[PDB]
């Protein structure tokens, strides 16, 4: 009775293929269009044509860039710069650090120099 | 007929627009930015502002600008100026420290009394205490600090005293005046300020605002000053005196000058900077508690926030101020770069101030209320929002689905928690088999046994409508003292008519006549007054016929209140309305919106922009499941269908946009800085409780893809998580290590579950940690709790929080806000001298100075003293005084707070407390001993007193509705009026000519239904008051009563339907003779004969205070028999002794801690918190989700009523009457649902909101963990002499008493008592037994008030509804 | 073993009808309220079917 | 048996929920006026008629 | 008959056929659109059934429990 395990492979397959075509599905929001007159659907496409929409600037965005590595699974370096071990600083913040370190009066000033 | 009375206090905010245009008008050129309001100023200036430019001294300032003379500035600049300013004379140096000396001796001399009358009951012990002796001895001498800001203060005050005088008396006064502060030169108006110094050559421009904000400064600079000079006396007499803190006030000063500089070097940008300072007093405080992973990333962080907040001020100012009449003004360290090192001094000072204690660096919060608020620029706050809400998102169709499964969970699990039961789905073939059995069963697998899978699979549920909507809208929900936006097409009438074009104000005028007058009412109050077309069922049909959807009267109006949004009033009763219902139905689902090692974490997150990244596709997947649990469509999800199709504008004052002509429409004016369209939802304010369970949400699925655990708590816009994980320990890994791991992962989680929904984190609002957390401002580390209580009484003063400058709500406000430094600050005495202080100024200094009565009330208030003088036999009218400020409020003295208030917080009866108090107080002349029992010592001044009490001559009127209102008030004229009695009268007549019907029949039948009310319940024999309010608040008049309590705290009841925001005379008088009233009680109650000479006088042997109380409460009302009110008060019955007892016979204290010092200590015992007894009733079985929520509150009445009425001989009848009347049932078919009262005595356990709930100690609830009380042999004795029945002595106010006497004697004598021991009175404690009620009730004059009153009823339970009740 | 494939089956096909259900509700957006087409696509509920009840109970007096 | 005719239905009816939720997305991913007036049309008459059908069933004694 | 499956089968190539249809619509613009609103299958009477079916439900329930009454 080889017929019922055929076709509860065949179905099994197409089950296997919706789900994995509804797995891969970007919906992106309702928003106003370009040469703003009014408001436009929201949009379900899959993941590789919306990442090109995104990349074409088709659908205008400010965070291009890290949009494309977020839907792509992956995190860029400002997400593990956010999320690191020590945090590093900048260079007005090492000098306030340097001068903030050591009363040693490397300030040099007082409220007369105004 | 119509004065002008100003603010006395900055309530509003400083306008960047306001400030701008005068100055553009007057230095004629862009001042401050080069926009639009500099060009319409200049082109079509104000008439206030052409008032302003056109004095004569005006005009000499600016003819001696254009010639290159004077230069502009900043209002930082300024400011900076002022603060520094020391300029005075000998003369004036000597009259300053004069009358700080003399204000500092006479505070030090009232405050005697009561720390007499405490030495003097606790067994312990001009000025008879040592104590107060050698506090006197040192503050003899004010220090230079102190007198600096006293003498600003002082001066800024009378200046503005003088303004405000004159502009009461005269209207269109201008205050010129260079002889107040030396060196400055003031033109005040409440249109603008104009500030000159000559010898620096400057001039600036500004607001009336900012004029209130330097004051507001000074006063909060000497009040700081003040506090920590008083507290560090006293710590230098005994080191727990004063605070727990302790400062350098050469500091302090430093600090206030270094801020002044940062300020006017950075000009209003350096508030940015000023912002960022929080993060560093919390990195100070970090480096304490926490392990270095942490606290080194924190200080690393924390570092970054600052220097770039410092730079983005530098870009900014640079930017503005660069074609407009300031370009010249910006500094030369600000391009050198050499600002940082001003920075740097202005960190360290902090960490001196902070000094490595967590005391210090609590306190020092209040650093950020010091320094004064920015402008807020309006217009740009917009530019920076719609960015973000205009944005596109895009999101997985897996995340929507995972996040509605997860809401959906939250909504099967609180169902079958609550209800026993599974919500009812329509589509339940989509569960597969599990979730079937789970239905089935009426179960729910846990959140360690669930799935993603499963919750996409839950994803795909609809709902059957659980709960129902009420149909007759609710009035005291939607009405308001606030402001509403016109229409879409009245928006134009925002703005000046001089600001806007000529084809505006020919169009304006036009479409005002195809409006009503309720659309043009500017007013919610005056909205909802005007409708002369109202209906109960029209907020019902709204919403059920969705009429808010296309809608081309809708618009959202910005104004600087952080932009404070507005709508027309239909949206926003459907606005009020979708949060209700969230509030009411769906919060009980959403409680917390309210293997070798366990690691454990906490993230902290800032949610204040949390809804600008709020779309349709993540919102509404949610909210469609509450619509659907509804039976409605599109309440839930009103904003994100309605606001991308209108029109975001600001409608400030002075920043109109810019319409080309040919243009009237909203939706046809270009987009510009301040106007725009498209936005993708996310108005603050609106719509949060929806975005609060959506959050919890999400953290249930970030639980479950972590698998760890999560302890959630949202708390306004500021969330707290906890995360703790089973983990197996490494090889030489340790605990911290452990914990500084599992933040790492979490928070990487954390951050790719938001982004995945749209909302992408920063580092800014978030940061990690392991134990502590800083609890929506409550630092708390190892179970001690460290407070922030000096930055609570930074503006005490005066006039505060008061309506026409009452008296007695200012004194009631400084006495309110003082006690904070006493049950935070755990100092009895400071918060004592600071209260007194300030309660001296107020009577003795500026009584005389009042705004409206010019010095009537200091008239009245030196009669009161000579009389005092007089019936006392005092000695001169300076002892009088002390003696007036001691005595209780309620008597018609001065005195705000009562000494039981230092003990407990919570009494049942006041009258018995205010006896007690008096007679405490009375011992400091009268020298009677507080231990001993009450004699007659050769001194009738007591005798006097009481006598004059209990004799009165009898004159009571319309008790039964006085008695429902306030069940403690007193009658026959023997207390003090309040506000709502004297403007009543008022409001029901100016409500008696609306054109809204519903309010115009309810206040014609005001007077009549109040007689029925009386005429109701008068022939029950005993009178119980707490029941009378049980029957008040179960009928309709209940509603009408709070609504006209609402309208009659406003300014200027009769102006209301008059468009004016001026005061009639009327009211003046009103107000008037209701302050001389009030301050002349005491010569009313207090006579100079005792009401006759030949009454004998009071014997005070074998007296007790309660039946005293009893009987004066009894005769002011004529009333036989009062029963239930009256209560012995803790302070006065129980003796305090400190040794063991050979039977001790008392309720025993003892302290747990080893140390001999508790404060700022946690002990082993469990916190003590009051905590009334839980009701035993018998709860029947229905549906209680059929029945709204006010239904189910008229049913809890009517089962107490039926509870403590069920005696008298009119019972059937009476609750049949009220069960139709109310509810629409009969009595047979209504008591199915009442609960059932297992209970005896109903005067023990009565729930009325006229009774305590909760009886709580006058301490920290951390402190209470070091002592344990025991109460055995105090029951033995109460149950010999009276058994097993119940008695009028509450338990919670004793052991309450117990513990504060711990804390004040170690406070005192600097070392905690071993063991207390309570030992009572027992001639003041009485029986308290319920009655067997006699007589029967009013049926004609119930009906009569259910009919007359009948708008206000709620809504019947009906025959769909009730059949469905038990199905 | 023919029971359990079905089981299978059906649990595929919850997962569908839960991202399908998902992809209809986040798809009636502020456009379809606009174009009046929202309750096409979400239903009708309890309260529009009262008041077509009432309607129809009621046409002009009873 | 039972349980596999059983679970053959019910595979039956979740098949149909799926192709209707199917037809109600592509028929609403229209945008231009042509078919969501359609649409709108189509719910003023399903309204009449529901009308219609409620009387006439109330109508019935 | 438990070479039902048959249908089952069937039906599920329908499914899989409107799904493609749904992500090509939305991507329509300058794409897959020589007209507008892009050839379709002509299929609104299936939905309005649909509602209709739902909503006669919903009223069967209203009137059960206001018969009660």
């Amino acid at each position: 009775n080889d017929n019922i395990t055929a076709r509860l492979d065949r179905i099994d397959e197409k089950l296997s293929e919706i789900l994995g075509m509804l797995h891969t599905l970007v919906v992106a929001s309702a928003g106003p269009t370009s040469a703003r007159d009014g408001i436009r659907d929201a949009m379900v496409g899959l993941r590789e044509e919306m990442i090109e929409k995104i990349r074409t600037e088709a659908l205008m965005t400010n965070d291009r860039l890290e949009a494309m590595a977020r839907l792509r699974n992956e995190e860029s370096e400002k997400m593990a710069k956010d999320t690191s071990d020590e945090v590093s600083l900048n260079p007005t913040s090492e000098k306030l650090n340097n001068l903030l370190e050591g009363n040693d009066s490397d300030n040099d000033l007082s409220l007369e120099d105004f | 007929a119509n004065v002008y009375l100003t603010d006395s206090y900055l309530k509003g905010v400083i306008s960047f627009s306001e400030c701008n245009a005068l100055g553009s008008y007057i230095f004629n050129g862009p001042y401050l930015k080069n926009d639009y309001t500099n060009l319409i100023s200049r082109q079509n200036p104000l008439i206030e502002h052409m008032n302003l430019k056109k004095l004569n001294i005006t005009q000499s300032l600016i003819s001696k600008y254009h010639k290159g003379e004077i230069k502009l500035e900043e209002p930082t600049y300024f400011q900076s100026l002022l603060m520094t300013y020391k300029s005075m004379t000998s003369s004036e140096q000597i009259a300053t420290t004069n009358l700080l000396k003399k204000i500092i001796r006479r505070a030090i001399e009232i405050s005697d009394v009561k720390v007499y009358a405490i030495l003097n009951k606790l067994g312990l012990k001009t000025i008879k205490t040592t104590l107060l002796k050698k506090l006197m001895c040192s503050m003899q001498h004010p220090p230079s600090w102190l007198i600096h800001w006293f003498n600003l203060y002082t001066k800024l005050n009378n200046i503005l005293t003088q303004y405000r005088s004159n502009e009461v008396k005269n209207h269109g006064f201008t205050l010129i005046d260079n002889q107040t502060l030396s060196g400055f030169q003031f033109i005040l108006n409440q249109y603008g300020c104009i500030v000159y110094h000559k010898e620096l050559k400057r001039i600036t421009v500004t607001t009336y605002n900012q004029f209130l904000t330097w004051k507001d400064i000074s006063l909060s600079r000497l009040n700081v000053c003040l506090i920590t000079w008083i507290s560090n006396c006293l710590n230098t007499l005994n080191k727990s005196l004063g605070l727990r803190c302790g400062f350098n006030n050469v500091i302090l000063t430093q600090l206030f000058l270094y801020g002044d500089c940062i300020l006017k070097l950075f000009h209003n940008e350096g508030f940015y900077i000023i912002k960022e300072v929080e993060g560093f007093i919390m990195s100070l405080i970090l480096n304490i508690t926490e392990e270095d992973q942490f606290r080194k990333r924190f200080y690393n962080s924390m570092l970054n926030n600052i220097t770039d907040a410092a730079n983005k001020a530098q870009k900014n100012l640079l930017s503005r101020v660069c074609h407009t009449l300031l370009d010249k003004t910006v500094s030369d360290n600000i391009i050198n770069g050499r600002w940082i090192i001003l920075l740097s001094k202005f960190l360290k000072l902090i960490k001196l101030a902070g000094d490595n204690n967590l005391n210090n660096l609590s306190e020092l919060y209040f650093l950020f209320r010091i320094f004064g608020h920015p402008m807020v620029d309006e217009r740009q706050a917009m530019d920076a929002v719609k960015i973000n809400c205009n944005e596109t998102k895009f999101y997985l169709l897996s995340s929507l689905s995972m996040l509605r499964g997860a809401f959906i969970y939250r909504i099967i699990k609180g169902f079958v928690n609550n209800y026993n039961r599974w919500p009812t789905l329509r589509n339940a073939i989509v569960l597969p088999l599990r979730w079937l059995t789970y239905y089935k069963l009426n179960t729910y697998p846990s959140l360690l046994e669930l799935t993603e899978r499963d919750l996409i699979v839950l994803s795909g549920l609809r709902f059957y409508r659980e709960f129902r909507l009420p149909k007759k809208v609710d009035l005291e929900m939607i009405i308001n003292d606030k402001a509403i936006s016109p229409p879409k097409n009245l928006i134009w009438t925002s703005f000046p008519r001089n600001y806007m074009p000529s084809h505006i104000q020919n169009y304006i005028e036009h479409e005002k006549l195809k409006f009503s007058e309720s659309d043009k009412s500017r007013r919610v109050l005056e909205y909802y007054l005007r409708d002369n077309k109202f209906n109960e069922c029209d907020l019902y049909n709204c919403v059920v016929n969705q009429s808010y959807l296309n809608n081309p009267n809708h618009v959202v109006s910005l104004t600087g209140k952080r932009m404070f949004a507005m709508q027309p009033g239909m949206f926003r009763q459907v606005q009020i309305l979708a949060e209700k219902m969230i509030a009411e139905n769906i919060l009980q689902f959403f409680p917390e919106s309210l293997n070798n090692y366990i690691s454990k974490c906490s993230i902290i997150t800032d949610l204040s922009k949390f809804n600008q990244a709020f779309r349709y596709e993540t919102s509404c997947i949610c909210s469609d499941v509450l619509d659907e649990l509804h039976g409605v469509q599109s309440l839930f999800s009103w904003l994100h269908l309605t606001i991308p199709h209108v029109t975001i504008i600001c409608t400030y004052r002075h920043a109109p946009p810019y319409i080309g002509d040919h243009i009237v429409d909203l939706n046809n004016v270009d987009e510009q800085s301040g106007l725009y369209r498209y936005h993708m939802g996310g108005i603050e304010g609106w719509c949060q409780k929806l975005w609060t369970i959506e959050a919890i949400s999400l953290l249930d699925l970030i639980s479950l893809k972590g698998k760890f655990s999560i302890t959630a708590l949202i708390n306004g816009d500021n969330q707290s998580i906890d995360i703790s994980k089973p983990i197996r320990l490494m090889e030489g890994q340790t605990h911290a290590q452990a914990d500084y791991l599992l933040a790492l992962n979490s928070l990487k989680l954390l951050y790719k579950e938001y982004a995945g929904i749209g909302h992408k984190l920063k580092g800014t609002e978030t940061y990690i940690s392991r134990d502590m957390q800083f609890m929506s401002k409550t630092i708390q580390h190892n179970g001690v709790y460290y407070p922030a209580s000096i930055k609570k009484v930074l503006r005490v003063g005066p006039w505060i929080n008061t309506i026409l400058d009452d008296f007695k709500v200012s004194l009631e406000s400084i006495g309110s806000l003082t006690q904070e430094l006493e049950y935070r600050g755990e100092s009895l005495l400071c918060s004592l001298i600071f209260r007194n202080v300030w309660l001296y100024n107020q009577i003795a200094l500026q009584l005389k100075n009042h705004a409206l009565c010019n010095n009537k009330l200091y008239l009245d208030i030196l009669k009161v003293l000579k009389h005092l003088k007089t019936f006392f036999n005092l000695d001169n009218i300076d002892t009088a005084l002390t003696l007036y400020m001691n005595l209780p409020m309620l008597f018609g003295g001065g005195d705000p707070n009562l000494l039981y208030r230092s003990f407990y917080r919570r009494t049942p009866d006041f009258l018995t407390e205010a006896i007690v108090h008096s007679v405490f107080i009375l011992s400091y002349y009268t020298n009677h001993d507080l231990k001993d029992k009450l004699q007659d010592l050769s001194d009738d001044r007591l005798n006097k007193f009481l006598t004059c009490i209990i004799t009165f001559d009898k004159n009571p009127n319309a008790e039964f509705v006085t008695l429902m209102r306030d069940p403690q008030a007193l009658g026959s004229e023997r207390q003090a009026k309040i506000t709502s009695e004297i403007n009543r009268l008022a409001v029901t007549e100016v409500l008696s000519t609306a054109p809204n019907k519903i309010f115009s029949k309810s206040a014609q039948h005001y007077t009549t239904t109040e007689i029925d009310l009386n005429d109701i319940m008068q022939n029950i024999e005993p009178t119980y008051p707490h029941g009378l309010r049980v029957v008040y608040e179960s009928l309709p008049f209940y509603k009408a009563e709070k609504i006209v309590n609402l309208i009659s705290g406003t300014k200027s009841i009769t102006n209301i339907l008059e468009k004016t925001s001026a005061i009639d005379l009327t009211d003046i008088d009103r107000a008037t003779e209701m302050m001389r009233k009030n301050i002349t009680l005491l010569i009313r109650i207090l006579p100079l004969d005792c009401n006759r000479d030949k009454r004998e006088i009071l014997s005070m042997e074998n007296l007790s205070i309660t039946e005293l109380s009893k009987y004066v409460r009894e005769r002011s009302w004529s009333l036989s028999n009062i029963v239930g009110v009256t209560s012995p008060s803790i302070m006065y019955t129980m003796d305090i002794k400190y040794t063991t007892s050979t039977i001790s016979s008392g309720i025993i204290i003892e302290k747990y801690n080893v140390n001999s010092l508790t404060r700022g200590e946690r002990g082993p015992t469990k916190p003590w918190v009051g905590s009334s007894t839980q009701e035993k009733k018998t709860m029947p079985v229905y549906n209680r989700q059929v029945l709204t929520k006010k239904q189910r509150d008229q049913i809890d009445l009517l089962a107490k009523l039926d509870w403590v009425y069920a005696s008298i001989d009119n019972k059937d009848e009476f609750m049949e009457e009220l069960s139709i009347g109310t509810l629409g049932l009969t009595y047979e078919k209504a008591k199915k649902l009442f609960p059932q009262y297992l209970s005896v005595n109903y005067l023990h356990r009565l729930t009325v909101s006229s009774r305590p709930c909760e009886f709580p100690a006058s301490i920290p609830a951390y402190r209470t963990t070091n002592y344990h009380f025991d109460t055995s042999p105090i029951n033995r004795i109460l149950t010999e002499k009276y058994g097993d029945e119940d008695i009028d002595i509450v338990f919670q106010n004793c052991i309450s008493f117990g513990l504060s006497l711990m804390s004040v004697v170690e406070q005192f004598t600097n070392v905690c008592p071993n063991r207390i021991i309570l030992i009572p009175k027992l001639n003041e404690i009485h029986l308290m037994k319920p009655p067997i009620f006699t007589g029967d009730v009013d049926i004609h004059k119930l009906k009569q008030v259910i009919q007359k009153q009948h708008m206000f009823l709620p809504d019947k339970i009906s025959l769909t509804q009730y059949v469905e009740l038990f199905l």
